[PDB]
């Protein structure tokens, strides 16, 4: 059982928001919907299909954000010649995951980005 | 003192290549060309500088960037441990090209920025020794 709001899938709770975020913004937002709310977590194909239809039939056309951030921020970050990491001059600090509303597909784009997004929480 | 064809800076020799190769040939070519050569480590202001500009004399083109030698040695697509949900990442559906743990400088920051891209594009780079 879901609120009228959320759609329910393998006994969680789903819902597409419109409201333009960067990821970090997104996550919060989610947490304050429901109780143990967080941007959405994909375990399969099945759930991932899910949401992209929910997030498609809802809001057509547009990036959604996916629960996973900072991904290559804890890499193992090497110079080939074994130079010491000191200096840095990244252009973007922090990539984080997000779908098209048309395909299953992961994507990485920097967290500063904008985008759309989906909540989840267990029911 | 440099080889014919390479240009020097603090005591080290630089060299760029036009020829498009994947990070890890790219890597692998530059050992090759001179004795302890590697792809370009930029370690300050100053080699940022002179390499951004040695670079600029030779690539012209926006449809391609350049490989400098940085990249994320773990194997997995991404190295973090969980969702913000908690749990663990059991679950994988990435599209290849969209895991970028190689870097490279781009034309459009004059070759300074450092971005990321899919290892195995095939781009022009820099060797040092
Ligand atoms: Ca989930
Ligand atoms: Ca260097």
């Amino acid at each position: 059982d879901c609120p009228s709001d959320w759609s329910s899938y393998e006994g969680h709770c789903y819902k597409p928001f419109n409201e333009p975020k960067n990821w970090a913004d997104a996550e919060n937002f989610c947490t304050q919907q429901h109780t143990g709310s967080h941007l959405v977590s994909f375990q399969s194909t099945e759930e991932a299909d899910f949401v992209v239809k929910l997030a498609f039939q809802t809001f057509d056309y547009g990036i959604f954000w996916m629960g996973l951030s900072k991904i290559w921020n804890q890499c193992n970050w090497q110079w080939s010649n074994a130079a010491m990491l000191k200096y840095t001059d990244w252009a973007e600090e922090s990539y984080c995951v997000y779908f098209k509303s048309t395909n299953n597909k992961w994507r990485s784009i920097t967290c500063r980005m904008i985008a759309n997004f989906v909540c989840e929480f267990q029911a | 003192d440099c080889s014919s064809g390479w240009s020097s800076y603090e005591g080290h020799c630089y060299k760029v290549f036009k020829q498009s190769k994947t990070w890890t040939d790219a890597e692998s070519f530059c050992t090759k060309q001179v004795n302890g050569g590697h792809l370009v480590s930029i370690e300050s202001s100053g080699e940022a500088d002179f390499v951004g500009q040695l670079i600029a004399q030779k690539i012209k083109s926006a449809k391609i960037h350049v490989w400098i030698g940085l990249r994320a040695q773990n194997k997995e697509k991404q190295c973090s441990i969980e969702w913000s949900d908690g749990s663990s990442i059991s679950y994988e559906n990435w599209i290849e090209e969209e895991s970028k743990k190689c870097l490279g400088v781009h034309i459009e920051t004059g070759f300074h920025k450092w971005e990321n891209f899919y290892c195995e594009q095939q781009d022009p780079f820099v060797c040092e020794a």
